[PDB]
């Protein structure tokens, strides 16, 4: 982290590579989810 | 649970889930061997009256004595109070048990113990 | 072997109420009427190769005519096995019918029988037959309170089933005949579908065979039979089967409870059923053999039943 820079792309200072997909219009940002292991191991409770 | 900076030190199953009211998470974290985890859980549960003092929980871990109604007993005595042979819990001879190994697998149902 | 010395079958029961065709007990038209020998007969002599325990083997087609499958009328559930003694009387284990501690108390109208079945889970319409029980007789000497002594139950079918290749009664040995066969050193045969293992054991890992299964078991010594159990054993029950050496448990819990224990008699080319496959220590305890209930002495008793129906 000490000395690591990456230029902004959007107007609102959010870094992210603008991939060429039907053009440079779209940004590829994925979402990932996580829940408690132990606490939600044996059981299920829809593992919210 | 207490001594907040415990989660950075290495831990002791006996310095977390014995000498202290613990999370089954730290229990789960420290145990992983989920079979013995269930065993330790069964312990905790039965030892719900053996939470204190420490040596009481140690004995409840030994398991030679039945706690309360006898949910925790894990000895080798397989004889009735009057010397009658104990029937196999899982087997249907001579009675088909509605309450048997399938219904109570967590009690470690031995041969006829 | 019997050559020019034919031991004829002596009719001890009157055909009027015991049923016709009594002279043709245990004679399969496919095997006996053409002198065809099954592939499993070469093991009959107890002088076989060092008495090593033989695993379970699938029986042929039509070689088990005296086997009966006692089924629950409602709902669908296999209950037990049984032996075919005559075209209008059937023999089954008493514990399969009455066991108040087992929550099992069946009347005559709550169980049925199936004769000539090949596969349990299938239905082969033409060759197999079904029957519904009407009258049940229980011997007063059946003692289930101490050692399951004399596990005897008699059943009568309302609609008779005629003779066929897959359905044929087995012969009944007497006292002298049983003594002669047992002192000859011939192995016994037990037929079933593994329902005994399901009923009396919780051993999961060997699924219940839906195919007709046969096991050959010889006899052992009677005093050793007494020493092989912590529970008293009457003379009406005897040991049979190989001794299961340490490291493995024997196959004494194969087949169906209440089924036959038959031996092919070398003196008349007939199959004699020594008794009933009753509960034994071979199921519940490792290191034990099959315990079978003797019914050979009951000849005088048998007529005593049909003397009630001589009207
Ligand atoms: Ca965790
Ligand atoms: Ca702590
Ligand atoms: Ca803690
Ligand atoms: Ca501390
Ligand atoms: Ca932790
Ligand atoms: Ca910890
Ligand atoms: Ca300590």
């Amino acid at each position: 982290c000490y000395g690591s820079y990456a230029r902004p792309t959007n107007s609102n200072g959010g870094q992210g590579v603008m991939v060429e997909q039907n053009g440079k219009l779209e940004s590829q940002v994925e979402m990932q989810f996580f829940s408690t292991s132990t606490n939600a191991t044996n059981e299920v409770n829809n593992i919210q | 649970a207490n001594t907040f900076l415990e989660e950075v030190r290495k831990g002791n199953l006996e310095r977390e889930c014995v000498e202290e009211t613990c999370s089954y998470e730290e229990a789960f974290e420290a145990l992983e061997s989920s079979t013995a985890t269930d065993v330790f859980w069964a312990k905790y549960t039965a030892c719900e009256t053996a939470r204190t003092p420490r040596d009481k929980l140690a004995a409840c871990l030994e398991g030679n004595c039945a706690e309360g109604l006898g949910t925790n007993y894990r000895g080798h005595v397989n004889i009735t109070r009057s010397g009658i042979e104990c029937q196999l819990w899982r087997s249907r001879y001579p009675h088909k048990p509605e309450i048997n190994s399938t219904t109570h697998p967590g009690a470690d149902l031995q041969e006829n113990f | 072997e019997g050559r020019t010395a034919t031991s004829e079958y002596q009719t001890f029961f009157n055909p009027r109420t015991f049923g016709s065709g009594e002279a043709d007990c245990g004679l399969r038209p496919l095997f006996e009427k053409k002198s065809l020998e099954d592939k499993t007969e070469r093991e009959l002599l107890e002088s076989y190769i060092d008495g090593r325990i033989v695993e379970g083997s699938d029986a042929e087609i039509g070689m088990s005519p005296w086997q009966v499958m006692l089924f629950r009328k409602s709902p669908q559930e296999l209950l037990c096995g049984a032996s075919l003694i005559s075209d209008r009387w059937v023999l089954t284990a008493a514990h399969c019918l009455l066991y108040p501690p087992w929550d099992k108390n069946f009347t005559e109208n709550d169980l049925l029988v199936r004769i000539g079945k090949h596969s349990r889970t299938r239905y082969e319409r033409n060759i197999e037959k079904i029957s519904m029980l009407e009258k049940i007789y229980i011997h007063p000497r059946y003692n289930w309170r101490e050692n399951l002594d004399r596990d005897i139950a008699l059943m009568k079918l309302k609609k008779p089933v005629a003779f066929s290749d897959y359905i044929h009664p087995v012969c009944l040995p007497d006292r002298e005949t049983a003594a002669s066969l047992l002192q000859a050193g011939y192995k016994g045969r037990v037929t079933g579908w593994g329902n005994l293992k399901e009923t009396w054991t919780a051993n999961v890992g060997k699924g219940q065979p839906s195919v007709l299964q046969v096991v050959n078991l010889p006899i052992v010594e009677r005093p050793v039979c007494k020493d092989s159990t912590r529970i008293r054993i009457t003379d009406n029950m005897f040991c049979a089967g190989y001794k299961p050496d340490e490291g493995k448990r024997g196959d004494a819990c194969e087949g169906d409870s209440g089924g036959p224990f038959v031996m092919k008699s070398p003196f008349n080319n007939r199959w004699y059923q020594m008794g009933i496959v009753s509960w034994g220590e071979g199921c519940d305890r490792d290191g034990k053999y099959g315990f079978y209930t003797h019914v050979f002495r009951l000849k005088k008793w048998i007529q005593k039943v049909i003397d009630q129906f001589g009207e």
